[PDB]
């Protein structure tokens, strides 16, 4: 689905 | 809490990280503001006598068509040793002025040559820039300049051995582009990371049968100063369904000074979208593009075309040894240049707002959470939580100036307790919380 921003890392979570 | 100069328009905003001092580029005005938005200096910059058919210094005998012309600020960058100001008048010539003493002039060539027209001489066109330094510690200036009426990107000397040659570029210190009105670059921003400089912009994809405008990121070595390593990558925000990139920012915060993810706003040619582009993937794909165009003739290992020479330069991808990559990572006199990817970099929108034209993006971090401050063409400033579970909807919205687009130059203060928000008539110091 839509990406979100991982807490603390700022790395991007592609799928929730 | 606000700055609203009666009878003039704002264009640009720069903040000195050492000082905290703010600097405003306006029509016929430069203001220096303290962090409290208190006025510290003013400098008139126009009107002057000008024509776009004419070269500075403008004189009645050589330029009788000259006329009163206003001077919207076109570039405004803090440098190690000075403040860099370029206006849109007099062929976009620049000057440098004292930091903290905006009123005194440090450097300004007395008879600028046609190699020193820096900014765009049309206020309806943008100029973006980036201060950097050379291998010898020289201070340089990267400049992206959209088409008007001069190479779209240049690297210029800010403090060269002769002060009169200031803001000049050397013959190979530019990106040679031919059909400039057809490509028709519209620049969005320029930024540095590690050993590279990057440019975000819009131009016409002449490689496409429709020749429509398309967003690109673009990369060059900082030491290079030759554009041998210039490589473009198209952006795909839902495959390019949001084609018009408007603004972008990397996360900035007390914990992470500058993040690794580019958050870009795109607009449809109406609705807007927010699209993340991890900067290691940006570097991954430019690396592939360079590697392929050097050693496999522009092709992947299965032979699919992945890289080419753009801008009609009479260059080709080659079959150089793999050793060339290690011996000339930033290219050379005879490596293929300039390079582009046939393969876009993809992003799935993290937001889609059906009736909004975004114009401005800032992103920060609060207790591990990533918040995004996003301005729109209507003068609204939205606040969106970007972490896991997010609605996509703003948790907050505030009117800065109704009907008046929020400026790309969103900046935080040194502590990240406030955001400096600007429209064409006002500049706010807006708290991040309550
Ligand atoms: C890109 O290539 C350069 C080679 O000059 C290398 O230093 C860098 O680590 C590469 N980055 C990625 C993300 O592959």
């Amino acid at each position: 689905x839509r990406p979100r921003v991982a807490r603390w890392t700022g790395q991007i979570i592609y799928c929730s | 809490t606000a700055f609203t100069p009666n009878g003039t328009y704002l264009q640009h905003l720069a903040r000195d990280p050492t000082s905290g001092t703010l600097y405003l580029g306006a029509t016929n005005f430069l203001f220096q503001l303290s962090p409290g938005l208190q006025l510290e200096a003013t400098v008139s910059t126009g009107p002057v006598l000008d024509s776009r058919d004419c070269l500075p210094p403008v004189m009645p005998d050589e330029c009788p068509q000259a006329q009163p012309t206003n001077n919207p600020n076109q570039l405004l960058l803090v440098s190690p040793g000075a403040l860099v100001v370029c206006g849109s008048v007099h062929q976009g010539v620049c000057e440098q002025r004292r930091l903290g003493q905006l009123e005194q002039l440090l450097l300004r060539p007395e008879r600028p040559g046609d190699t020193q027209y820096v900014a765009a001489n049309d206020p309806a066109v943008s100029t973006v820039g980036l201060v950097a330094q050379g291998l010898a510690g020289e201070p340089l200036l990267f400049v992206g300049r959209g088409y008007t009426s001069i190479p779209p990107i240049t690297t210029r000397a800010l403090w060269p051995p002769d002060p009169q040659a200031a803001f000049s570029y050397e013959e190979t210190a530019k990106l040679a582009v031919g059909r400039l009105s057809e490509y028709s670059h519209h620049f969005v921003s320029a930024f540095a990371r590690g050993a590279s400089a990057y440019f975000l912009f819009l131009r016409r994809d002449l490689q496409a049968q429709s020749r429509a405008f398309r967003a690109y990121v673009s990369r060059v070595c900082l030491r290079d100063q030759h554009y041998y390593s210039y490589v473009e990558l198209p952006l795909a925000c839902e495959g390019g369904r949001y084609g018009l990139i408007q603004a972008a920012a990397v996360a900035t915060s007390r914990e992470v000074a500058h993040g690794e993810v580019l958050f870009a706003a795109f607009s449809s040619a109406g609705a807007s979208a927010l699209c993340a582009f991890p900067l290691d993937e940006v570097d991954r794909l430019a690396n592939r593009t360079r590697d392929a165009c050097y050693t496999r003739e522009g092709r992947a290992e299965d032979g699919t075309e992945v890289a080419y020479i753009e801008y009609d330069v009479n260059s080709d991808c080659a079959q150089l040894p793999v050793d060339t990559l290690d011996a000339y990572p930033c290219g050379s006199d005879h490596t293929p240049s300039p390079m582009a990817s046939r393969v876009p970099l993809e992003a799935t929108p993290i937001l889609e707002w059906p009736g909004i034209q975004l114009t401005a993006v800032a992103v920060t971090m609060e207790d591990g959470h990533t918040i995004a401050f996003l301005g729109d063409s209507q003068g609204q400033l939205h606040r969106v939580y970007l972490g896991p579970g997010s609605d996509g909807h703003p948790y907050s919205t505030q009117s800065i100036q109704q009907g008046s687009a929020v400026s790309r130059d969103l900046t935080f203060d040194g502590t990240f307790e406030h955001l400096y928000v600007m429209t064409q008539s006002t500049l706010l110091k807006v708290p991040v919380a309550s």
